[PDB]
DNA sequence: GTGTCAAGCCAATTGGCCCGGTGTGTCGCACGATCTGG
DNA sequence: CCAGATCGTGCGACACACCGGGCCAATTGGCTTGACAC
């Protein structure tokens, strides 16, 4: 069947890393169906880097207060969580803080080996009075979604390791809701309306670019059970029903050298997607050919960008 | 068009976008010009009918003068 | 010439809402057209002039309610014409469903809607506005004038015609090679006519102008206004010496020995004829080897 | 946006109280109804609207934002 | 036996009309049909006084009526008054 | 005294439909110049 | 290359383009006159 009225997408920008989609107009239904997929796929379906364990020192479990420094250990934990990394090694890999006297620990007197990086140097850590010393290690790793620190306790028993829950999903929180939004026709049209928020490292539109392909991944699965089965048809793909207005039309040219197109009329082209492709070997071998006249049917035969041996829409004429 | 209805053929008359008063010439005018409207005009069957049947010696109808009206009127 | 007149015109206030209707209707009825388009209508409007494209675009948004576009692509395809085309897209169907340029349940409307024409002498006036504004010339064939206004057919011309008769005025129809226009030849009715549709500096120049050069007494008649018009084609002949002129402070490119010998012989006889100034040729050359040096002189001149 | 624009605490801060704030409005849009009635023919003392307008608003909505805006001034006779 | 304000705003709404319908004729038509049908007074007038007034014959005021009344009935000033009829 | 029809005539239009000068410009094409390209 | 497309050049054809000048036609608009029905 055919929808009859293709679904766009439109994105507005709130912040540097806050966005709001709009999808309309939606058939009656079909707001729910990509509603929840869309933001469970993108709050549990992207890959990341996160913290999964630190070790603060040498002594620890002193949980009214770690030495030298004036918060404590859950707001530690707190800030560690806030920070946001990216890593490319499958193994965990672990660098080290070693900032030292009296001042502001920031995330910039962080020392990341290779492969991993920090998006925000300029986040606080901790503060550090009276000439303390904080030798901190930082365990990290990838995964997806948000995994607590359940899950990661280990068996294995090591004096300093503490594990912390770890955000990998770069994508923070999602928000979702339906209306109506038809007048013309009947109403009960859906249009949906998606809020995302994300961190430093990734924007909104690659979070959401991933999901659908994740999203189209997953149903493509699916849609392999029977490929000669009719659904709904949304028709007019935007690109090529866009570029249909310049490159399968049966008028070659409309303002041009009239000497080249009277040459070229007469010697099997007659619309431009015939002469598109297979330009070269065409122009050169038949009786028609031309050394200058390639800057006249290459670069002004780009009424709205093209190239030659480009392969053409519409091979078949509509005579 | 969603209109789904016609009064009639009075709706489908050429001579609606031009001058009404082309076609009552007065003191010595002329009728080339209401004449030539006419004949592009696609109801111009039915306002000779039309015409002929109401029996107006007045003004020019489905192309024709009132002496040519009377003409074929003899008939 | 005329550019000015249509300034003036544009700028006027217009208030009433049935003359705004209709002065929208003409206009698009003129110098505009239907591009049907995905089983779908769009309208687009071609007009040649300054801010009559803003005048178009405001009217239609705020009397109708539909939103424009006012691509500025010159309108005669080679950019030189630097004149603005107003897009309506969505709803355009609507658009001319409720302007009149179709209606019915069928194929477009020939000439004017029928509610331009049977409506208040204002009415009329706007619709002259409207009809000027899309196409028209002022021209002066002679020491008095003629205005013109190219119509889109002969329904088009004589909807005008009767339009001018309810404004007193008197017009006439004519057609050429299949194109056909509105002539007003008097000059006093020339004036009358441009009174109304609001322009008045214009008015008061073209008044000036023509008042002063038409009292040139000439016997009339044949031979005696036909010399006149000898002169006349004379004083072109010194519009095209003004052209050369042009072409002098372009330096005209260091022409040939040709045209170089027609323009001197043309300046220097500023009133002989072209028959006369071929004639003055070492190698006698007919009247058309002068009127074929001047074609390629203007059109090397252009620039 | 709607009925609710603009808010009625921003606009009684331009009157003293809401009795006379609705003829206030009221014969603003009075004003402005005939000054679009009457356009076309003779110019009339009316005036207005000083503010941006939409295709077909209601003529008591510009009375409150040129109310709200600063203006119009309210005497006693 | 009321005043059905729709029918009493259509009544007055046809009479302008044909008030501005009948303006576009000439000074002569219009007002032969006015005085012949009484539209200014409601005092409907014979022939041969609309002559003493125009000075002109019975029948000749009778021959103006008629092309007035088809100029009207006329496939392209109809329109404008066929709905109130 | 009124309300139709049925002829009849004259008259100022437009309009057809031309005569008579050159004159001009759009085409309608030859030769030839120049250029771009088989 | 060097030959046709495009245009220079040029000669002509011809359709106006006046710009008036006039004889006749359509038709026909207006008015009257008579005649017939109330
Ligand atoms: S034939 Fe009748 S309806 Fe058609 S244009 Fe002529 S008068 Fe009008
Ligand atoms: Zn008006």
């Amino acid at each position: 069947m055919l929808i009859a009225q293709r679904p766009s997408l439109t994105e507005e920008v709130v912040d540097e890393f806050r966005s709001r989609f709009v999808i309309e107009p939606l058939e009656p239904g079909f707001g729910y169906t990509l509603g929840n997929s869309l933001r469970r796929t993108l709050l549990s379906s992207i890959p990341g880097a996160a913290v999964t364990s630190i070790r603060i020192d040498g002594v620890l479990h002193e949980f009214t207060t770690v030495p030298g420094v004036k918060e404590d250990v859950t707001d530690l934990i707190l800030n560690i969580k806030q920070l946001v990394v990216s890593s490319e090694h499958d193994e965990p890999v672990v660098m080290y803080l070693r900032k030292q006297g009296p001042g502001l620990v920031t995330a910039a007197d962080i020392a990341p080996p290779a492969g991993v990086e920090v998006h925000n140097p300029d986040l606080v850590l901790a503060t550090l009075n009276g000439k303390g010393k904080l030798e901190m290690e930082l365990t990290v790793e990838r995964g997806r979604g948000y995994v607590s620190a359940v899950q990661n306790k280990q068996v294995g028993q090591e004096i300093g390791r503490i594990p912390v829950d770890s955000i990998y999903s770069p994508v923070l929180k999602v928000t979702y809701k339906v209306e109506a939004t038809r007048v013309e026709q009947r109403t009960d049209f859906d249009k949906l309306i998606v809020d995302v928020e994300t961190k430093q490292a990734m924007r909104p539109r690659d979070a959401m670019a991933s999901a659908g392909k994740t999203l189209v991944e997953l149903f493509g699965l699916a849609r392999e059970l029977n490929i000669d089965a009719e659904g709904i048809d949304m028709g007019p793909s935007p690109t090529d029903a866009a570029l249909a207005a310049d490159l399968a039309l049966p008028i070659e040219e409309l303002e041009l050298t009239v000497r080249s197109y009277n040459c070229l009329k007469r010697e099997g082209i007659h619309s431009v997607g015939e002469l598109v492709a297979r330009s070269e070997a065409d122009l050169l071998d038949i009786r028609n050919f031309g050394a200058k006249s390639i800057d006249e049917v290459k670069a002004k035969l780009a009424g709205m960008g093209l190239a030659l041996k480009d392969s053409p829409p519409g091979f078949d004429p509509t005579a | 068009e969603d209109a789904d209805e016609e009064l009639g053929w009075q709706e489908r008359a050429l001579c609606a976008q031009t001058d009404p008063e082309s076609f009552f010439p007065e003191k010595g005018g002329s009728t080339r010009e209401a004449k030539k409207v006419c004949l592009a005009c696609e109801v111009r069957s039915e306002c000779l009918e039309y015409a002929l049947q109401n029996d107006e010696r007045f003004g020019i109808w489905g192309g024709l003068s009132e002496r040519e009206r009377r003409r074929l009127k003899k008939a | 010439m005329t550019a000015a007149v249509k300034d003036e015109i544009s700028r006027l206030p217009v208030t009433r809402t049935c003359c705004r209707k209709a002065e929208v209707s003409s206009i698009l009825r003129f110098a505009g057209g239907l591009h049907l388009v995905s089983g779908r209508i769009v309208i687009e409007a071609e007009l040649d002039t300054a801010m009559a494209a803003r005048r178009l675009k405001r009217d239609i948004l705020e009397i109708f309610g539909h939103s424009s576009e006012l691509i500025v692509m010159a309108p005669g395809g080679l950019r030189r014409g630097s004149r603005f085309v107003v897009r309506v897209v969505a709803g355009g169907d609507q658009l001319a469903r409720q302007t009149g340029l179709v209606d019915g349940r069928g194929r477009p409307i020939r000439g004017l809607p029928p509610q331009v024409v049977s409506g208040a002498t204002c009415d009329a006036e706007a619709a002259w506005r409207g009809a000027f504004l899309a196409h028209g010339s002022l021209t002066e064939p002679g020491r008095s004038s003629s205005l013109e206004v190219t119509c889109p057919g002969p329904e088009a011309a004589l909807a005008l015609v009767g339009a001018a008769r309810r404004l007193s005025i008197a017009a006439k129809a004519r057609e050429v090679r299949g194109v056909d226009r509105v002539v007003v030849r008097d000059g006093d009715a020339i004036g009358a006519l441009l009174t109304r549709l609001g322009a008045h500096e214009s008015v008061l120049a073209w008044e000036e102008r023509r008042m002063r050069r038409e009292v040139r007494a000439t016997a009339n008649r044949l031979a005696n206004f036909d010399d006149a018009n000898l002169r006349r084609s004379a004083r072109a002949a010194v519009a095209a010496g003004a052209r050369v002129q042009r072409a002098l402070e372009i330096l005209g490119e260091e022409v040939p020995e040709h045209l170089a010998a027609a323009g001197r012989l043309r300046m220097e006889h500023k009133q002989a004829s072209l028959e006369e100034l071929g004639a003055l040729a070492d190698p006698p050359l007919t009247k058309d080897a002068v009127a074929g040096r001047i074609r390629r002189l203007l059109a090397m001149a252009d620039k | 946006e709607g009925i609710i624009n603009p808010p009625i605490d921003e606009l009684l801060e331009a009157t003293d109280s809401k009795y006379s704030l609705v003829i206030y409005a009221a014969k603003r849009a009075r004003q402005i109804n005939a000054y679009y009635s009457q356009l076309g023919e003779g110019l009339l003392e009316y005036v207005g609207p000083l503010v941006d307008t939409h295709v077909h608003e209601k003529p008591l909505s510009i009375a409150l934002r040129e109310i709200n805006a600063g203006l119009l001034t309210s005497e006693a006779i | 036996e009321a005043v059905v304000p729709a029918d009493a705003v259509s009544f007055t709404l046809l009479q302008e009309q044909l008030h501005s319908v009948l303006d576009t004729l000439s000074e002569r038509e219009a007002g032969v049909v006015s005085m012949r049908f009484g539209l200014t007074d409601g005092q409907p007038k014979t022939l041969d006084e609309i002559g003493k007034v125009y000075g002109v014959t019975r029948e000749r005021i009778r021959q103006i009526e008629s092309k007035t009344m088809s100029k009207l009935r006329h496939p392209s000033r109809s329109q404008v008054l066929r709905d109130y009829l």
